[PDB]
């Protein structure tokens, strides 16, 4: 079946910079049949390119699309924010039709530090044998951080659980979460509970701390 | 306008069967190849089934033969798809797609180019039983601060999250649900504010879980000590 292989997985760009996005067929798909979608999210793809080079309906001059057999690529000229998205690659030349996996497209701006927020278990939590530590990273980029947590200054591992926002449509920034989670009954065992943030944004690590039943 | 409206989904066990449709305006639904395409949560796009415009003419991926039908009532300008023998494999957001080629006809499946597509409709396939999230809050504590709300242990997704009934929305990061070993979902909702308004200001999260029409309020506050 053909398989078809996006590259890159994402790309960072900064406005008004090329953007060039290449799909690899593991056979040759017949008479240029290959299409380009962008997806945004909690929205449907929307069809960018037909025939290897030709553009749909509606889509601007800045996008367009090149190659036969085996190799193609979009072109993104000159990128707008507009352009945050996923981008697909399709083949119809040979049935079953089949999809590439995707490459991202997020948009670069300068470095800009987390600020970061420690909250502790509520108390109505832990009425039921559970307590859950949150950490909250703001308002960053890039993407990349290492989010440490530490009990009684032991470093934790395999026990917390990220999610990241999708870039800001405002200031392109990325927001976190990192939670950990113990029972209640080791919960109360313990003192310090630490998060400590390591950012390129940040000169050193950055540590927010409670003592647990303190104030 | 063009409008492809897709319904039907929900969550089924394994074994079981779904109907979905797609209501179709604004075009000569009759006149064009009709699509089912699916995308797993996190995933990509997989092209499900294909009907030519006469309903004479389809196709089905491998992976649903057997077990998926497509159909299509020109007359109701509307699109199908009967799926029995559901697996978990098959949870997805399931859109309806409209060819681009105008049908040459000669009767025959073809095409391959989806350039309109409708909104999509969930299907998660599982054995787990819908359950609502418990919402617990993230109190601010000591110029600016933070709090929130943690919405946990629910199934299935999804959950929505407005603050003060959709007064606040400035500052506020709904996070991307995360699902957890225990097989439900978890997130948290906070927003950053300007510290002295801890003293000021209300702040309620409103929760929504519609597959066990949960709805809770929960007003956060500052921890005293």
């Amino acid at each position: 079946e053909i398989v078809l292989t996006q590259s890159p997985g994402t790309l960072s760009l900064s406005p008004g910079e090329r953007a060039t996005l290449s799909c690899r067929a593991s056979q040759s798909v017949s008479s240029s049949y290959l299409a380009w979608y962008q997806q945004k999210p909690g929205q449907a793809p929307r069809l960018l390119i037909y025939g290897a080079s030709t553009r749909a309906t509606g889509i601007p001059a800045r996008f367009s699309g090149s190659g036969s057999g085996t190799d193609f690529t979009l072109t993104i000229s000159r990128l707008e924010p507009e352009d945050l998205a996923v981008y697909y690659c399709q083949q119809y030349g040979s049935s079953p039709w089949t999809f590439g996996q995707g490459t991202k497209v997020e948009i670069k701006r300068t470095v800009a530090a987390p600020s970061v927020f420690i909250f502790p278990p509520s108390d109505e939590q832990l009425k039921s044998g559970t307590a859950s530590v949150v950490c909250l990273l703001n308002n960053f980029y890039p993407r990349e951080a290492k989010v440490q947590w530490k009990v009684d200054n032991a470093l934790q591992s395999g026990n917390s659980q990220e999610s990241v926002t999708e870039q800001d449509s405002k200031d392109s920034t990325y927001s976190l979460s990192s939670t950990l989670t113990l029972s209640k009954a080791d919960y109360e065992k313990h003192k310090v509970y630490a998060c400590e943030v390591t950012h390129q944004g940040l000169s050193s690590p950055v540590t927010k701390s409670f003592n647990r039943g303190e104030c | 306008e063009v409008q492809l409206v897709e319904s039907g989904g929900g969550l089924v066990q394994p074994g079981r069967s779904l109907r979905l449709s797609c209501a179709a305006s604004g075009f000569s639904f009759d006149e064009y190849t009709m699509h089912w395409v699916r995308q797993a949560p996190g995933k990509g796009l997989e092209w499900v089934a294909g009907i030519n415009w006469k309903g004479n003419f389809m196709g089905y991926a491998d992976s649903v033969q057997g077990r998926f039908t497509i159909s299509r009532d020109n007359g109701k300008n509307s699109l199908y798809l009967q799926m029995n023998s559901l697996r978990a494999e098959d949870t997805a957001l399931y859109y309806c797609a409209k060819d681009r080629l105008e049908s040459s006809a000669m009767d025959i499946l073809e095409g391959g180019t989806f350039d309109i597509w409708g909104q999509g409709t969930m299907v998660t396939v599982s054995s787990a039983s819908t359950k609502g999230p418990s919402v617990f809050p993230l109190a601010p504590s000591s110029g600016t601060a933070a709090l929130g709300c943690l919405v946990k242990d629910y199934f299935p997704e999804p959950v929505t999250v407005s603050w003060n009934s959709g007064a606040l929305t400035s500052g506020v990061h709904t996070f991307p649900a995360v699902l957890q070993s225990s097989g439900l979902y978890s997130l948290s909702s906070v927003v950053t504010v300007p510290s002295s308004s801890l003293g000021t200001q209300t702040y309620i999260c409103n929760v929504n879980h519609k597959p066990s029409n949960t709805k809770v309020d929960k007003r956060v506050e500052p921890k005293s000590c």
